[PDB]
């Protein structure tokens, strides 16, 4: 019985994802994403469904992890409305229902050292560093592809920035209790979440709403050896599945 | 017969795409193992790119001038251009020489059409009605030495007579010592420190005369004799690595000193388009 | 500047991130095709027809890692600059490891049933280019450019027509012996 | 029809239909199937 | 399902390799060396058969890869000629028919970069670097057991030393269509080719003519880590296979 | 078959003769439809205006002149009229040119027959025995640069030899990329601001070259080629409104600036017979 | 199309893709441009025989609409859309618009399109075209 | 008798016999059939 678990090849349209050193890809909640079947249906429009035309790979710009970076967080669908197609779509379509294949990467050498936590919350709501009953700005909750360095300072009318607490008032040692997955340099390069589609109605506005928040966070900082750089590059890759789109309409218009 | 299959999502630990070419083995991975693809069909069977049809149309191998002028005065009639010689091989044009050795070996039947052309570049008064002798003259037969030398007779040599202006054709068996003719040699005809490396009677298909049977006449007509070769029944073996440089002679591997660079370089870096 | 085994050779250079390891057209009669086996063979046909396999194997250290995305561009678009724009085309994410080679295969995308071996503008079979996608990482006490090489083969699928004689090898003067 | 007695005279035999790329494509000693380790 | 691929070894007469870092090995046009059947044999004369007498491994002298090395060229069966009976049998038999299996090792550590493309290519016919019409000498294409330097200097009658042109006017990237192998340090030490017997005849002269030449020509050049010796052994290991001998007579004489 | 049914006299609240010709429909109205008829037969098949009968009869498609003349002292052969190439298209010729681009589609397997003739308009003795090459060259070949060129070896290109004043007949298989030729392509090259409309390598059959294989002579003949193309196997599709005005290019649509009236004006009022 | 300038001048890209605007054949000849004689169909056809391609009339008196379903009219299956137009919709007027004494010498024209049984095919980044 | 190898080398196939002037004439989605109102 000759056989090997750590290589496994995603195919997702045209694109094509390979990896020789994965931890077994997570399915949130043992669910795989499905389409929004009759039983469960409130609009009576009839949805678009692009399959092969939205369904496929995007990476998002490359973040450099330092000694001293404290974590990234992204908000779904937010950071894909600049991606081809879906992002024309999902402007386009007053309501959307998707869910998405994260694929995480950072590889490193033999001799590096680091673990991350990758952890997807759905309704991540984040709390304004102001205290009291201070509101988060839309600007700052939606920055696209960018997302949210957690290593930078505080803004007016933005959201805190301190990753122990989770930017919610929660600590980092009880995120496990979300679909998460380790990027154990020592043991892996990738982490893989297959997320359907959570919200408590059967479709929903894409444009106000992030039904999920993508959290990288690295808990063992990265030690890397003697005389090599203090950075190392994590890569973020993110495809939409089981899409489906209704209700068109002229453009939708947001901030900025 | 279908060229691409119908394939949709992909979620396995079996990845077609990841291996080690240097194994030597070049995978037959298909578009169906990169991205999802629809069932279309080839419509096409590959008749054009079989080895009988890449190399079974003619090709000119030799171009020979000869004249029709009294032999009165001359010690060679060879250099008078009265007759002339061809040592039969197909290395002295590099469109058709390229594409045969491609192979190492190749065995096949030969098809040759002689077309021979008239000029009058001195003083004539009408177009004379010249006809031309072919004969071949294989390894160990007498090499005509005059224009009207005993060997023309041709007792037992075959020979063609044609008009000049028309053509005349004549298929020819397979006439190799071997199996297969070799395109290739690494060796020797002994084993001598002196002798000829790759040109030997392997690839000795033998000679062919040439001369205009008619008398000579008062004015002097230059007739150029053109041998085209077409192949039938080809077979091939051992494919090889294309030739990339000019060459230098018939039935040798060489190629010029100071030669031009073969690869184009790009205008701009490695990332240019 | 003169033909070497270097030309053969990408070169990858360490911590670079979001850049470009090398970028080409895709005209298989010409350019860096010209001189392969398959573009040598193209060259003796006119019109040629379905999908291209394109190879990469790794040459760094066995402690070395590095994850590249190969990206195909379609006809109609510019050649990308960018790897956000090469991965808005067809794409496949290398993790360099064990299995020391990738094989992309540039599906037939065209609208016509045949293209021209000879460079033609409406004929142009698109555009392939290489992106750092994290960056190459390098054992400690090892030092400067590792390389790629490159493979090019037709698939079962691929379609050649209309023989020609080809303009790579041509004389001015008849051989002798 | 044929016009002469020798095979050398014949016209070409077509295209040999059945055709195998294998032995140039994969010449190895053991099988490789495509999406198994090459190498393990 | 629990077994490896790296470990093959191969015994033949009293000779046994071993390995733990093997390729596949090849077979030239998935061929296995065979004896001369009498359906196409020619000459009269019974063969003599040595078997395990002359069927065994010999090691030629280890060639020293250094980062400015160009590449090596080995005749067969002329590299074959001073090494025990075989030899002998070679130069007593006015003809001879063999198959060969090629062992190429070369081995490095894990912090070592390079690769090695081991291609035999039939009829191998050198040119001349004086062009025109000028012949190599037999001297010169029957060097032995030392084989051709591609990194020396050319010589007068000799054959060309530009590895790039394969020393006949073929491009080096073209040599892939002939059986090869690549012994990529990163994933091998060692490359194998098994060569049935190719000639256009049954049985040939092994004095006058090379039925095979062995070419191990360096891609990636090699890469030493800080420190280390810039430069690796390579030793070439060649076993003559299912060999026949035909027309036995005085010993044979060649140049020098 | 009936072509007029017997039909006597109508009294009905179905009236054939009255329709609505907005919806885009031309009414299959018959002679027994608006006056009272008798039985008669078509008798006729309609044979000759099959589209193969309409485009299947010869017509010619080029006309060039060629001459044997020494090549010292001059720097261009084809301007010499030495040698001579035609890009090939069906477009030179407006009898020929209308019919074919009365249909948007066409797919046809051609037939090519070439007509030499020869003349000395200088003085000569005699008729000379001239034999013409015609060399097929398809996009990508390279194109003959002189009367003795390399590229006229012909390895693998379609080449044919023939008497001046005799003819040569080819034919040639259906060679457009796409399923039918082109006649019009409402279209680009490219998505640029200065390229090519319409002319593209869409309707880029490639080239045919012709020289005179024979050596030069003391006197010059010309020699008027003369292509002529015969259509078999023709399909075609979605026909077209014929082309009314005078033609300006080759794969083109324009026509002249300030050109004549194509309705022939009637001599008096709309009433005149 | 024909370019108003004879002999051998093309049409540029820019007059031949106007977009929603379409082109008016009211309007004068531009350099480079296409021609604007109706009669002649642009392209040296003359217009009482374009009845031969699919058409309809709108009769005032009759209609106050025309339709017409075009099926994928190619000699390739699927094809380039931003260097290409399979198909050019002409709205001409034979019959000149006669309105009834006092009222406005002007009727309003409104073309409604649907793309039906539509297929695409080869993603790839945004194409860039002209303007 | 056909005295070549190539379907490109043959005479004419004659005549497409079975015709149908409909598609041309009267490409309408309704079908309308003459003395009937074209329209109602």
């Amino acid at each position: 019985c000759g056989y090997s678990d750590r290589v496994q090849q995603i195919t997702l349209g045209n694109s094509t994802i390979t990896t020789q050193e994965a931890a077994n890809a997570v399915v949130c909640y043992a669910e795989w994403p499905e389409y929004l079947p009759d039983v469960d249906a409130s609009d009576v429009n009839k949805t678009s469904k692009p399959d092969t035309s939205v369904c496929r790979f995007y990476t998002l710009d490359s973040k450099t992890w330092t000694t001293g970076s404290k974590g990234w967080c992204w908000k779904l669908p937010d950071a894909l409305k600049d991606m081809g197609v879906f992002g024309q779509n999902m402007f386009f379509h007053s309501l959307g229902r998707s869910g998405y294949t994260v694929h995480v990467q950072c590889n490193a050498t033999k001799f590096h050292s680091g673990c991350l936590l990758v952890v997807v919350i759905p309704e991540h709501q984040l709390a304004s560093h102001e205290g009291g009953n201070v509101s988060v700005k839309y600007t700052f909750t939606h920055p696209g592809e960018r997302g949210i360095d957690l290593s930078s300072a505080n803004e007016v009318g933005g959201p805190v920035k301190d990753v122990i607490y989770n930017m919610n008032g929660t600590l980092l040692g009880n995120l496990l209790i979300f679909p998460h997955q380790f990027i154990n340099l020592r043991t892996n390069n990738t982490a893989t979440i297959v997320i359907p589609y959570i919200n408590s109605v059967p479709i929903d506005s894409m444009t106000r709403h992030n039904n999920v928040s993508l959290m990288v966070i690295p808990i063992a900082p990265l030690t890397v050896p003697t005389g090599a750089t203090p950075s190392l590059p994590i890569t973020v890759t993110i495809a939409p599945m089981c899409t489906e789109f209704s209700g068109i309409r002229s453009k939708s218009i947001v901030p900025q | 017969t279908v060229a691409s299959i119908s394939s949709g999502p992909k979620h396995t630990q079996k990845v077609p795409i990841l291996t080690a070419n240097e194994t030597g083995a070049t995978m037959p991975v298909l578009p169906s193992d990169s991205i999802e693809t629809r069932t279309t069909y080839m419509h096409f069977n590959g008749s054009e790119t079989d080895v009988e049809c890449f190399l079974g149309r003619a090709a000119c191998v030799h171009v020979t001038e000869i004249q029709n002028k009294d032999a009165t005065g001359i010690d060679n009639h060879r250099e008078a251009k009265l007759f002339n010689d061809w040592k039969i091989n197909l290395s002295s044009l590099v469109q058709l020489r390229k594409k045969l050795e491609l192979f190492t070996y190749v065995r096949f039947d030969s098809e040759y059409t002689i077309l021979a052309t008239a000029s009058q570049p001195d003083s004539a008064n009408y177009s004379s009605n010249l006809v031309v002798q072919a004969m071949y003259v294989p390894p160990g037969a007498p090499n005509p030495k005059e224009w009207d030398d005993y060997t023309w007779q041709s007792a037992s040599n075959p020979s063609v007579f044609f008009k000049v202006g028309d053509t005349s054709r004549f298929s020819v068996p397979y006439v190799g010592l071997a199996s297969a003719y070799n395109c290739f040699y690494d060796g020797y005809s002994h084993d001598d420190a002196e002798t000829q490396y790759g040109i030997t009677v392997l690839n000795h298909m033998g000679s062919m005369a040439f001369r205009i049977v008619n008398e000579h006449d008062e004015h002097k007509t230059l007739v150029k004799i053109r041998v085209y070769h077409r192949a039938k029944h080809v077979e091939a073996w051992i494919p090889r690595a294309p030739r990339a440089l000019p060459y230098t002679s018939i039935g040798r591997t060489n190629y010029p000193k100071n030669t031009e660079p073969v690869i184009k370089k790009r205008k701009g870096d490695i990332k240019s388009y | 500047t003169k033909d070497e085994v270097n030309s053969y050779l990408i070169p990858l250079n360490a911590n670079r991130q979001n850049e470009q390891v090398f970028g080409t057209n895709l005209f298989i009669g010409d350019g860096v095709f010209k001189t392969t086996l398959l573009g040598e063979i193209v060259q003796y046909y006119t019109h040629w027809s379905g999908s291209l396999r394109f190879s990469l194997m790794y040459t760094g250290p066995a402690l070395s890692s590095a994850k590249l995305i190969l990206a195909y561009t379609p006809p109609g678009a510019r050649g990308p600059q960018d790897r956000r724009e090469a991965m808005l085309g067809t794409h496949v994410v290398w993790d360099i490891g064990l299995q020391s080679t990738i094989v992309m295969t540039i599906p037939w995308t065209s609208g016509v049933q045949f293209r021209y071996t000879d460079p033609d503008t409406y004929t142009s079979a698109g555009f392939l280019s290489c992106w750092y996608q994290t960056s190459l990482i390098l054992p400690p006490e090892t030092t400067g450019q590792v390389y790629l090489l490159s493979f090019i083969s037709a698939c079962p699928d691929f379609k050649l027509r209309l023989m020609k004689d080809t303009q790579t090898i041509s004389q001015t003067v008849a051989l002798t012996e | 029809i044929n016009y002469y007695k020798d095979a050398a005279s014949t016209s070409s035999a077509g295209q040999s239909l059945s055709m195998d790329p294998s032995k140039f494509t994969e010449p190895v000693k053991d099988l490789m199937l495509k999406g198994a380790p090459a190498l393990n």
